[PDB]
RNA sequence: AUCAGACACCAGAAAAGGUGUUAGUUCAUCUAGACAGCAGGACGGUGGCCAUGGAAGUCGGAAUCCGCUAAGGAGUGUGUAA
RNA sequence: GGAAGUCGGCAAAAUGGGAAUCGAUUCCCACUGUCCCUAUCUACUAUCUAGCGAAACCACAGCCUGGGGAACGGGCCAGGCAAAAUCAGCGGGGUGGCUUGUGGCAGCCAAGCGCGACGUUGCUGGCUCUUCCUAUCAUACCGAAGCAGAAUUCGGUAAGCGUUGGACCCACUAAUAGGGAGCUGGGUUCCUACUGAUGAAG
RNA sequence: AAUGCCGCGGAGCUAUCAUCUGCCGGAUAACGGCUGAACGCCUCUAAGCCAGAAUCCGUGCCAGAAAGCGACGAUU
RNA sequence: AUGUGGAACGGGGUAUUGUAAGCAGCUGCUGAGAUUAAGCCUUUGUUCCCAAGAUUUG
């Protein structure tokens, strides 16, 4: 059973928008 | 003047954080970028609405509970004079109310901006510049917060007083047998120690004589102290209960006991004071004893002999200025009052109860008392109705005789 | 969004499905833990429903509003002719429940238990538990083998009785058939209570003592199908849910009411059992006129207070507190003082003809 | 106030089945099994 | 009661009997249950005890550290300041104290705004008076007229603060 | 002079009727009240533990003397029967069909003369004089009609509200051959009935009355004695 | 002010107590195994638990101590009680 | 504290037949004539259900017509007969012909001195100052 | 891990907290006896001076010196009206 | 009991009426199932039966949870599940892992890497409805506080159970805590679900 | 006489407009302790243990798998 | 499916209403008359009817 209150899974938009936006950061602190 | 009912106050980081928790608690938390306009101003007004009146409220409920200097009977508002500097309160008071205020200021001023909010940010900044205004104004008052609760507390440990009934004021040097006179006189547990100046604060204590209720108040012998004693005396209808020590056993000398009553002389007048030779089982008199008004008793304090005496003469003075044959039984002459202790005692229903189950669960029995010529059918159930009749309508006690006389009638009508 | 203005729930969900009860005879789905230290004891009896009336008795309650003073409650007067121990059943303890291992009958079966076996007793041949007689008789060591089976093997032993339903003023010839449970003693001291009791008649006056708190059982009365209003007491995109309210069967569902005491425990042969030491009058339970819609109650009867599920002439079983709870309420006497037998059939006046018979004239007839 | 679901409810019910307050069932049991 | 009636309580009946030994035990204890709180709670009440024990740990590191060496509709979105007025400037928006800050005295004075020259983001809003990010907007400088740039945002801060210009 | 009080109340004339010959007392409460009852009078005169039709106000329900009882109509014959079993032979127990249930109320009654509510009916004045053996007067107290309830009335002395003027005070004591004094019982109630209960040897008043007070029913009713 | 009532059944190994702080009620343990209680003479209202298992005496000390508890009431005055006063051994 | 304030007993359950904005007859001698019901104590929260009072009820009373300095409080009132039938513990239904009440303190004492007309006894048990001053009590 | 991990630059919360564990880096004393543990000493000028009802190191204002040493701080806390 | 209902005497009963202000409004009296609070009675329909006998609509159909980048859907993924044939009801189904409790300017430090953290100092919409969450108003149990007692404040576990009646106001109440997922007023000029009822069958 | 109008009106239905009924066993959370290391002291915790909330799980109560089952009776 | 069998009526009890028509002389017959199970109780009362037709079942 998951025993959680949030899941560990990620949805397609949100795991997506990780390697949006991480990049990003990465453009910004240079 | 019961002072015990004032809310405690909260130091400064705990108030900010009940009123910020509450309002955490309280009122809606989840808002999405994507909701209306109106629903984010709202959101937030309400929080800043929300805090603005968790402050206040608590505001109010020191600035109502304290109590208000003026308005009180001057010995109490005297007697907060000496302990807390009535303007240091009074600014302590203000202080608070002001903040009040600009709490209410803020809050009207920053909802007002945020009926203008465009963007879910910019509501939240207002929200967030609003309580961190709201918490800068509260962090201001810490030295005012503290105080109050300091002055709080030592409020809630003072006696209640009532000027308006009979009272009879004990003063003169300390340690000098007032505090003695003051125990054996009245139930109040007064400590006697060696130390001088035992009863730092003045203790009220009551005592019942001549079908009333005297609140005899001790004050501090003779400083702080000094000043609460003296203004305890200055504003109530009382007399003085000066204890010089005959014997000067006390440590204070008598001369000097005799001049300190004639320098507060000037303070005692209007009152009917005592003489009283304290520490008699342990000149200068003379002009005391001129005056009077001062009662030269006796007081034995190594013995306690002359208390009782000395207590009696001062309420007496204090409320100066200030054919139908009774059958009854023979039993009664006789009657040994119930009195739980001896033995001889009867038995009451109250100890067969706690005997057989207490309350609720006894059942007494209500026929077991009857006069009746026995105690068997003491459990019996009378017939009450039978074929329609009530018994109860026939119980006669010669009822066998109408019987009879009637057999004889009805043998006449069959014949 | 939350709801404005709420309310408790408008129904109780520990009483759906609200379907018909698949029995007309109340069951007993608990029956009284067993021990071992009290040797044998029934734990339930079967009655029927006669009616119901109202009483007056002196309310010796310590602590009460109404501590000795005269209070008038309702009672319910259920007939209970002696029932008639047929058979014992026994039953072993496994892993996946009780399950009754043997059954064990008497030899003499009576028509009314024999009854209960057909949908139809005229058209039958009448050949059932033939040949079990025939065997009872041939040879008992048989039966002995079964009533050691249960001895030996079984942990729970149950006497099946069946109700003399022919003494009771019913049209219904069938006897009810269902199992007590014998707490108490061991599983031998069990069967061999129940052998010493096959063919004979256990009564109430042996099940119940008149001052004890029972639970009584039985299926409601009927109301048919009914809508929201008075089945349930009613004033987002979804699909609807078991919770909200629905039309559909209202009554005849089985029901359980706990804490009923027994008033008085009355003699059918006995012609007192309607007067009281407060009242004497020579009387019956059954009212002026007869119960309306049962009749004339003439075996023994068990009144208790309140009023007990379902309508006249139904079974009901009247089961031992399957938990002891010492009330103050339900350890105090009883001591009756006036029992009403007026005409119930409209509004009654009198309380037998002959006391009615001295405040009315002489009749023409 | 507490309800029925309390284990001090309990307990003291409990307390009251030890004592002699049940022995007036025992003992009522114990007539109808003699009889 | 009386005044101080608990310690004469106290000093006539004596303290509770455990109280010295429970009080020592639950202070040695007390090492366990901080570290507990630490590892068991969440939420708020984990942050700030989280922000609280970085406070009076940076605070007992100072301390020992000061010990070491002693012993060695068109309307306007922004506030604005007081046809041509074809938008909306609600006087609730509208403001007319702002906090200046002297940049050599260090002094902030809370002072009226005698007027706005020029407003970087739009010359636009300079005629309507909006106050914004580097604005600038002159003031009397009496009791300290003398030109300032707005320090922070009028319509998100909500409070005009701005640096002197000197 | 005692202080007591049934259950937590401070009326105990309510709930309890004192005479000279017998104690009546409320039933169904705690029996508290009847244990300091008959730790003064259960070796002098009989405690009967009675109510009055299913009802604790038995004091102010039924007004007796040292000779005989009254009960209201709506008195059970239950009840009836068990105050006469209770009570001796040598008192009497009568029944009274009167308008006005609340005997205690419209009748204050002692060993010798009783004054009664003004519109109280002949059949039942003649009765109580049958029963009562003493002399009835209609008149009113303080200008209020409840007698019983406004007035205490024993062999040596009595009490009225603080309302009454001195001549009324003067033509009261005149009309009942008995010191007469205005006072108040449970500290400032008028209702000097409700709160106190006397015979001619003892005092019974409410926990909350006053020092003072008691003093004062004490000097009245002579009881140092 | 109220005596505590303190009555040992069975040897000792079940303890009831009445009257603490005027209770009406009547607080039973009993002792774990190995633990008997007793009433010493030699200094009056003195409870003494001997026994073999530290853990079963220590264990009984704490149920004692933990059921005579003050409820609601101010501890810093009153002060009544039980209390463990002296820990060791029978020899 | 007004809720049982005073009640030496407790009551049991009574048909109740005087909801509120009920007006009904003054018993007392105080002055007042006739009593408007703006609520009832010991009231609790069920959705919709009209606050009523029943004998022996002490209910929140606005003097309708009356002696003015009797008015302008909203004075608690004891209401001693009910017009709707009621069940008595011991079985009989009774029901008075009017319903009354009287102008009480909230302690428990009212400000009249006597009492016209019958008494329920439920209203003279919770309250032995009105038990204390009825004249007929039924 | 009494709401573990399988996550995927672990980038939003993110700054950090933990008497959880395993590894390291830099400084410390240690058979001239290490840390800890129990036994004891922890002083006398001196209750240093203003400060006070009462403050003796410990309500409170600058230090805070000395005879002895192996060491006893005008004193780390509790506590005492003192 | 007598408009307490509703935005409101809509509709009935009093037979509709008495006095005021500008037909309308208000007031007092009067009446009543609008309401507390629904219950009962009658006729018709609905139900079944004999006869007759349509239409709209129709890719195919028919359970829910999480995901399927979106539009999440019924078809796809992973699960819960899943047993013929049916009857009567009622109508449900035709966009940040956001966000929350701690404001803006300047200076002083300074663990450390010109910054520099905490600190520190300077100033001005309402009527009824099923369920869920806890972020708890009350009830249960605890800790702390000048907490003597009573009453109370704050904080912890806790969503089991309650959280009203009237025109922010005034009462009751132990309390009148906060939120998520059929209807009307003033304001701008088939199938499936749910609920009951049968029902072939080892 | 389309229930002409009125009074009473059994039976049935019904009314917090009437009456009755609504119960006990474990495991825990906050929290209070026992023994006891880690760390030669200490420690409610690490291994273990005790007490402990209207909480959770059962008992009780309702339904009875229409594809879960047992015993008994007869068997053309 | 021949039985303490059932049904239709009848009597009695119990209830509802209120004292009938008629005979008469408001009164008496007359607390009478009418109704009473259609979801009231009872029956040595009379009469009547059933030991039958079909269907499915190893």
């Amino acid at each position: 059973v998951s025993l959680k209150k949030k899941s560990k899974r990620r949805t397609t938009r949100l795991r997506s928008r990780i390697e949006k936006k991480a990049a990003e950061s990465k453009r910004k602190q240079k | 003047a019961v002072f015990k009912n004032i809310t405690p106050i909260p130091d400064v980081n705990t108030f900010l954080d009940v009123v910020l928790s509450r309002t955490q608690r309280k009122t809606p938390t989840v808002i999405r970028s994507g909701f209306k306009i109106s629903r984010i101003r709202g959101f937030y007004g309400r929080k800043v609405k929300f805090t603005q009146d968790t402050i206040t409220e608590k505001l109010d409920s020191i600035l109502q509970e304290f109590p208000k200097l003026n308005d009180i009977h001057p010995f109490h508002a005297d007697l907060l004079n000496i302990l807390y500097d009535r303007d240091h309160l009074k600014i302590a008071l203000s202080q608070l109310s002001t903040a009040k205020h600009l709490v209410e200021n803020v809050a009207r001023d920053y909802i007002r901006l945020l009926k203008y909010g465009d963007s879910l940010y910019r509501c939240k900044q207002l929200k967030r510049a609003a309580l961190g205004r709201m918490a800068t104004i509260i962090k201001r008052q810490k030295s005012s917060l503290e105080f109050l609760e300091q002055v709080r507390q030592h409020l809630s440990r003072l006696p209640a007083i009532d000027p308006n009934t009979r009272t009879l004021l004990v003063c003169g040097y300390p340690n000098v047998g007032k505090s003695s006179f003051m125990n054996k006189v009245t139930r109040a547990q007064v400590d006697v120690q060696p130390y001088a100046f035992t009863t730092k604060s003045l203790f009220v204590g009551h005592f019942d004589y001549k079908y009333l209720r005297w609140q005899v108040i001790d004050t501090p012998g003779i400083n702080t102290i000094e000043m609460q004693s003296i203004t305890a005396m200055a504003h109530l209808r009382s007399a003085v209960l000066y204890f010089m020590d005959l014997s000067e056993m006390c440590g204070y000398s008598v001369a000097a006991q005799v001049k300190l009553y004639h320098s507060i002389k000037p303070l005692f007048a209007n009152k009917v004071t005592i003489l009283v030779l304290n520490k008699i089982d342990a000149e200068l008199l003379q002009t005391i004893i001129d005056d009077g008004n001062v009662k030269v008793v006796q007081t034995s304090c190594v013995q306690d002999i002359g208390v009782m005496d000395v207590r009696t003469t001062a309420c007496e003075a204090l409320l100066a200025a200030r054919a139908r044959p009774a059958c009854i039984p023979d039993s009664v002459k006789t009657r040994r009052a119930y009195d739980a202790n001896d033995p001889n005692r009867r038995i009451l229903a109250r100890d067969i109860e706690a005997a057989n189950g207490g309350a609720g669960v006894y059942n007494v029995e209500l026929r077991d008392k009857y006069i009746l010529q026995d105690p068997s059918w003491k459990y019996d159930r009378m017939p009450e109705l039978l074929d329609g009749k009530n018994v109860a309508d026939f119980v006669d006690p010669e009822i066998e005789a109408k019987l009879l006389a009637l057999d004889e009638e009805e043998e006449r009508l069959e014949r | 969004s939350h709801c404005k203005f709420e309310q408790p729930r408008h129904g109780s969900l520990g009483f759906l499905p609200r379907k018909r009860a698949s029995r007309q005879r109340g069951k007993v789905k608990a029956f009284p833990k067993d021990d071992a230290s009290k040797p044998v004891h029934l734990t339930a009896f079967l009655g029927y429903k006669a009616g119901m009336t109202h009483i007056v008795r002196d309310l010796d309650r310590p602590g009460s509003k109404m501590h000795k003073r005269e209070i008038l409650e309702a009672v319910t007067v259920i007939e209970t002719p002696p029932m008639v121990v047929v058979g014992v059943v026994g039953y072993v303890e496994t892993p996946r429940g009780l399950r009754s291992l043997t059954t064990v009958w008497a030899e003499h079966l009576s028509e009314e238990v024999k009854r209960r076996f057909y949908k139809n007793w005229f058209k039958s041949k009448k050949k059932a538990f033939t040949k079990y007689a025939k065997k009872y008789a041939e040879s008992t060591q048989s039966i002995n083998r079964e009533l050691e089976r249960i001895k030996k093997y079984c942990s729970v032993v149950r006497v099946l009785a069946h109700t003399q339903i022919r003494k009771t003023p019913l049209a219904q010839k069938k006897a009810h058939l269902m199992e007590i449970q014998v707490n108490g003693g061991s599983v031998a001291d069990k069967v061999e209570w129940a052998r010493e009791h096959f063919e004979k008649t256990v009564d109430i006056k042996s099940t119940f003592e008149q001052n004890e708190m029972i639970d009584v059982i039985g299926v409601t009365r009927g109301k048919g199908n009914e809508g929201t209003t008075a089945r349930w007491g009613t004033k987002h995109p979804a699909n609807v849910q078991w919770t909200v309210a629905r039309a559909g069967n209202a009554g005849y569902m089985h029901r359980t009411q706990l804490n009923s005491k027994i008033y008085r425990i009355g003699a059918g042969d006995d012609a007192k059992n309607a007067s009281t030491d407060f009242d004497a009058t020579e009387k019956r339970i059954t009212p002026m006129g007869g119960f309306v819609r049962y009749g004339v109650v003439e075996n023994d009867f068990v009144m208790l207070n309140g009023a007990t599920p379902g309508p006249v002439k139904r079974v009901l079983t009247l089961r031992k507190s399957l938990l002891t709870h010492t009330s103050r309420k339900a350890l105090e006497p009883v001591s009756l003082k006036w029992i009403d037998t007026a005409s119930k059939f409209g509004h009654g006046r009198f309380q037998t003809p002959a006391e009615a018979k001295q405040f009315l004239g002489t009749l023409k007839k | 106030t507490s309800g029925p679901r309390d284990n001090n409810r309990n307990k003291w019910a409990k307390k009251h089945l030890k004592k002699g307050k049940r022995a007036k069932n025992s003992n009522f049991s114990k007539f109808l099994k003699k009889k | 009661p009386q005044n101080e009636y608990i310690e004469e309580s106290i000093r006539k009946h004596g303290r509770r009997f455990d109280h010295e030994e429970r009080k020592r035990k639950k202070a040695a204890r007390e090492a366990h249950d901080a570290s507990l709180y630490a590892q068991k709670t969440r939420g708020i009440k984990a942050k700030l005890y989280q922000e609280k024990r970085r406070k009076e740990k940076i605070q007992m590191k100072k301390t020992i550290k000061q010990h070491e060496e002693r012993n060695a509709k068109r309307m306007i979105t922004k506030a604005t300041f007081v046809k041509y007025e074809r938008f909306i400037r609600p006087m609730a928006l509208r403001q007319k104290k702002a906090n200046v800050t002297h940049k050599e005295l260090g002094v902030t004075m809370q002072l009226p705004i005698i007027g706005v020259k020029k407003n970087p983001q739009s010359p636009t809003y300079t005629q309507l008076g909006v106050l914004t990010k580097g604005t600038v907007i002159e003031v009397n400088v009496s009791e300290l007229g003398k030109y300032a740039q707005i320090t922070n945002n009028p319509e998100l801060d909500g409070c005009v603060n701005a640096l002197l210009l000197t | 002079a005692l202080r007591a009080q049934f259950e937590n109340s401070n009326e105990i004339g309510v709930f309890s009727n004192l005479t000279n010959s017998y104690a009546l007392v409320a039933l169904g409460g705690s029996e508290n009240f009847y244990s300091v009852f008959e730790a003064e009078l259960g070796d002098v005169v009989p405690v009967v533990h009675t109510t009055i039709g299913g009802t604790r106000i038995i004091g102010r329900l039924t007004c007796g003397n040292r000779k005989g009882l009254l009960v209201p109509s709506s008195t059970t014959d239950n009840e009836l029967q068990h105050l006469r079993n209770s009570l001796p032979d040598p008192v009497k127990i009568q029944r009274v069909d009167e308008r006005l249930s609340a005997l205690g109320n419209i009748v204050a009654c002692n060993d010798y003369v009783a004054l009664v509510h003004p519109d109280i009916e002949r059949e039942t004045e003649e009765i109580i004089a049958d029963v009562l053996d003493v002399e009835v007067f209609r008149q009113t107290v303080a200008g209020n009609v409840l007698t019983g309830s406004y007035c205490a009335l024993s062999n040596q002395g009595a009490l009225v509200h603080p309302r009454t003027s001195i001549q009324e005070q003067d033509e009261l004591s005149s009309l009942l051959q008995v010191p007469l004094v205005a006072g108040t019982i449970n500290r400032g109630s008028d209702v000097i009935g409700a709160g106190l209960v006397v015979n001619d040897w003892c005092a019974f008043a409410g926990l909350d009355t006053t020092a003072t007070e008691l003093a004062v029913c004490e000097s009245i009713f002579k009881l140092q004695d | 002010h109220f005596p505590i009532n303190i009555n040992l059944t069975e040897n000792g190994t079940v303890v009831e107590i009445r009257n603490f702080l005027g209770e009406r009620i009547t607080r039973v343990i009993k002792c774990l195994p190995g633990v008997t209680v007793s009433i010493s003479s030699a200094v009056k209202d003195e409870i003494i638990l001997e026994g073999n298992s530290l853990e079963n005496v220590s264990q009984s000390a704490a149920n004692i101590k933990q059921i005579c508890n003050v409820r609601n009431k101010d501890i810093r005055k009153f002060l009544d009680g039980i209390y463990v006063s002296e820990r060791g051994n029978i020899e | 504290s007004r809720g049982r304030g005073a009640a030496s007993g407790t009551k049991y359950r009574m048909t109740l037949g005087l909801p509120v904005q009920a007006i009904m007859n003054c018993a007392d001698n105080s002055g007042a004539k006739n009593l408007y019901i703006v609520s009832v104590f010991g009231t609790g929260a069920r959705l919709n259900r009209l606050p009523a009072a029943s004998c022996g009820d002490m209910v929140l009373a606005t003097v309708k017509k009356g002696k003015p300095d009797l008015r302008k409080k909203i004075m608690p009132a004891i209401v001693v007969r009910q017009r709707k039938a009621w069940r008595r513990k011991d079985g009989v239904y009774l029901y008075f012909e009017d319903n009354a009440g009287v102008i009480v303190n909230p302690k428990g004492e009212m400000k009249g001195s006597a009492i016209t007309g019958p008494v329920a006894k439920e209203c003279a048990d919770l309250w032995p100052r009105i038990a204390s001053n009825a004249g007929t009590v039924v």
